[PDB]
């Protein structure tokens, strides 16, 4: 029934959020990985079958390749919300939660809309990054999309070399934008540097480079 | 500043065709206004074929400085670049 | 043979790390499970 | 809207602000009066007909080169060094046919516009050369291998020393490079176009001098074409 | 679900949109003040059966053929009224071997209130189906794909092209191969997939348009056009619109338009 369909839609949102947090250096177990739905119905929904969101939070560490790559890195803290709509008093929660446990960033997934009043709430959270994103988009991974090409974020160190070799300034790069939803799936910040390597039929393999807004 | 010191010089060693049209035109010109000429002549007239001629034997007084999309040059003297 | 003999000293390299890994992640999934039940 | 865009003497396609709107232009570099239809020989048929085209083995006495088109026929079955060279360049051969075949092209298309024509060129030295008559060659496969594998990084595009310079000019020949290795295979230099020595210097310099040629000029503007 | 055609009519049914206006056939208005007992003769029997407020009665009569098509049961069709509606409207459905499909109504001067309701149903009740996802139809594709000695063979597999967009429902479909979902409309695909995918659909539409007619034109040339059109993150369009909102000096800028 709809109750199936619904579990089977929350469990891929779930999955496409751990393959997320696999992608941006964060480690996370293989067995967690290919978790299995019938495992995620007996750790999850109840005997009448209704999922409880908040036995879904977990967190994440990153790896010593991510960690060396990337030093900016911290905990990462992911928490799924129970209420439908989300007021200031949930993200306010949120935040106080965020920062007394002291994490990095937070991934807020809600289910049918957010407040126009925590939108203004989430740039004052600073040091710490709150992130939102819906149940309904996270159904499907794009980045397993054929024409999503593979984004890979580049170091501080990377992106001076760049600069340096094509003696550029930053806006004189291609651009993608902030609210772009492979952007929003690694988490960019402005002036972050992706490269792309795409496929090419006159060469073969062509890789691209695109500056965060 | 701007210049390229000519260890690292990083542009392509051949005459592109721009360059080559427009060295051919400056040279033609030059030699049409009285200029010396570097090579033997043996009938030649045509300011331009005689300025071919130099251009074929390497002889063509001329430097090219390419411009980068930043600001900084290149010096490349005409006996130095390769011409098909 | 000698081939085989560096793929199965690099398998089990890779099989060393990954047990390194999975026990790092058990205490993040313990402190995980904890502070959920706390927060119910 | 693309009045102002050219090809400037760094490779790189801009605007009149300095943007970059492609890194290299046509994502290769070349000319567009400079490329024609060619079909890489690696991307069709069965595996069967690949390792009969490609393989050569120096143990086996029926699956080796024959020995009425080497002088040297002799003195080659048992080697090991050699058979690892062999090795290689089979590798080479099967890592070019799983890229294209997975990556590039996954519908099978092999014919592509690609510049410089490596069949024009081979009957061009078999004319010149006379490479008629059931002689035997003096050409031996190392000479073979590091001919082609040196041939396969002389292709300049891109100037340059530094570490990502290097990066964008393999990843510019990658096609090219396919190409010239399924062409200017062991097996077939030996047997289908029988090429000796001078032949194959000649092969390899015509390479060379043509890719060089066909190559975009700086100056153009390719946004008004 | 790609080599089978049964499963394939059942992903296009699930996928396509149908509401009550699709199959309902005709709606009348009556008035019968007895709740438990009604006027009509034809429907009585099939009422004291089920037996065994306003006065104003709202029935519809509906299309068995078309209702069939749709493979649509009124169980479900009842469910989604009681759904819609609460419990502010009773509902009463025949079963199915009736001669003719009916399903009433009755609200617990109203006569203009059950017109507006009536009319409110037949516009807005969708039983199943992503909305704005009109017509789906079944294509037959032919697909080469290497076989097991290397060769490549043609095949044939079945795939769905619809009326109407929906991108990101559709692609959650379940049976839906959602990593090769595409659709025409490229600001679509920029909301979805990102700018990437954008420029490689908007190279597919032009290489579409240019090559029906037979026309080969080299590929650089697209490639410049869609990366023109790609660099400054979004969508730019080759109009005023588009040139004139840039960077560029004034006295360029002026000479367009």
């Amino acid at each position: 029934e709809d109750n199936n369909r619904i579990i089977s839609r929350l469990w891929r949102s779930f999955r496409t959020v751990k393959e997320m947090a696999a992608d941006r250096g964060y480690f996370i177990s293989q067995e967690e990985m290919d978790q299995s739905l019938e495992e995620f119905r007996s750790k999850i929904c109840d005997s009448m079958g209704n999922p409880q969101r908040k036995l879904m939070s977990f967190l994440a560490n990153p790896t010593p390749e991510a960690l060396e790559k990337y030093s900016d890195l911290g905990t990462l803290w992911v928490e799924f919300c129970d209420e439908p709509s989300v007021g200031i008093k949930t993200m306010r929660n949120f935040c106080l939660r965020i920062q007394e446990k002291n994490f990095s960033t937070g991934i807020f997934i809600y289910q049918n809309n957010i407040t126009p009043s925590a939108n203004k709430m989430i740039p004052t959270v600073s040091p710490a990054i709150i992130e939102t994103f819906q149940e309904s988009d996270l159904v499907v991974n794009i980045t397993h999309h054929e024409l999503v090409p593979k984004h890979i974020r580049l170091s501080d160190g990377e992106k001076s070399q760049l600069l340096q070799r094509y003696k550029l300034k930053e806006s004189q790069l291609p651009r993608i934008q902030r609210e772009d939803p492979v952007a929003r799936y690694l988490g960019l910040k402005r002036g972050q540097v992706v490269k792309i390597i795409r496929r090419s039929e006159t060469s073969g393999r062509y890789a691209s480079y695109r500056i965060c807004l | 500043e701007l210049a390229i010191l000519k260890e690292e010089r990083t542009t392509t060693p051949y005459l592109t065709k721009y360059e080559r049209a427009r060295i051919l035109g400056t040279r033609a010109l030059q030699i049409s206004m009285n200029a010396p000429v570097l090579v033997d002549i043996e009938g030649e007239t045509d300011p331009l074929q005689i300025a071919m001629k130099e251009l074929s034997q390497r002889k063509i007084p001329l430097v090219i400085r390419r411009y980068l999309p930043d600001g900084s040059y290149e010096d490349w003297g005409c006996d130095e670049l390769i011409v098909d | 043979e000698k081939r085989l003999e560096q793929e199965q000293r690099r398998l089990e390299e890779a099989r060393k790390r990954q047990e390194a890994e999975l026990i790092k992640r058990q205490e993040l999934i313990k402190q995980a499970e904890e502070w959920n039940k706390m927060d119910i | 809207a693309l009045e102002d865009i050219m090809v400037h003497y760094d490779g790189t396609t801009r605007n009149s602000l300095g943007d970059i709107i492609q890194f290299l232009y046509g994502e290769d570099g070349l000319d567009g009066t400079q490329v024609e239809r060619q079909t890489i020989d690696t991307i069709p048929g069965s595996d069967k007909a690949f390792h009969k085209r490609y393989y050569v083995d120096l143990m086996d006495e029926k699956n080796s080169i024959k020995p009425d088109v080497i002088e040297y026929a002799a003195d080659i079955l048992g080697d090991v060094e050699l058979q690892k060279e062999l090795n290689s360049e089979y590798e080479q051969l099967v890592s070019d046919r799983k890229f294209l075949r997975e990556i590039v092209f996954v519908n099978g298309d092999h014919n592509w516009p690609l510049p410089v024509n490596l069949r024009r060129i081979i009957q061009n030295a078999q004319q010149i050369f006379h490479l008629d008559r059931a002689k035997a060659s003096d050409l031996t496969i190392p000479e073979i291998i590091h001919g082609v594998r040196d041939l396969c990084k002389k292709l300049f595009v891109l100037r340059g020393e530094n570490e990502l310079i290097k990066e964008a000019q393999q990843n510019a020949t990658s096609l090219f490079q396919c190409l010239v290795r399924a062409r200017l295979a062991t097996r077939r230099i030996l047997e289908e176009f029988r090429l000796n020595r001078d032949a194959f210097e000649w092969v390899l310099g015509t390479i060379e001098a043509q890719f060089q040629r066909s190559l975009v000029h700086p100056g153009e503007m390719v946004g008004v074409i | 679900i790609a080599l089978d055609i049964e499963k394939a009519k059942v992903i296009q049914s699930s996928i396509e949109y149908t509401t009550l206006k699709n199959v309902t056939s005709a709606t009348e208005i009556y008035y019968d003040p007895d709740p438990t007992s009604t006027v009509i003769e034809e429907d009585f029997d099939t009422v004291e059966a089920y037996f065994s407020q306003s006065p104003w009665l709202l029935r519809l009569e509906l299309d068995r053929a078309r209702m069939l098509d749709k493979q649509l049961t009124m169980n479900q069709v009842a469910d989604k009224i009681s759904e819609v509606f609460s419990d502010d409207l009773f509902v009463m459905w025949s079963e199915d071997n009736a001669d003719k499909l009916i399903i009433r109504c009755r609200v617990i001067e109203e006569d203009q209130m059950l017109k507006r309701i009536e009319a409110h149903m037949l516009d807005l009740i969708a039983l199943r189906g992503i909305p704005g996802i009109s017509k789906v139809y079944m294509v037959k594709h032919k697909v080469s794909v290497p076989d097991e000695s290397g060769e490549y063979k043609n095949e044939e597999l079945w795939a769905l092209e619809t009326d109407g967009i929906n991108l990101a429902e559709v692609m959650a479909v379940p049976g839906v191969d959602s990593s090769r979902t595409y659709s025409n409309s490229f600001v679509e695909i920029l909301s979805v997939l990102g700018i990437e995918a954008t420029r490689s659909s908007l190279y597919k539409e032009i290489l579409n348009v240019i090559a029906f007619d037979g026309s080969y034109v080299n590929y650089r040339h697209m490639a410049l056009l869609v990366d023109v059109m790609t660099s400054r993150g979004y969508l730019m369009a080759i109009t005023r619109h588009g040139i004139n909102r840039a960077d560029t000096g004034a006295l360029m800028r002026c000479s367009f338009e």
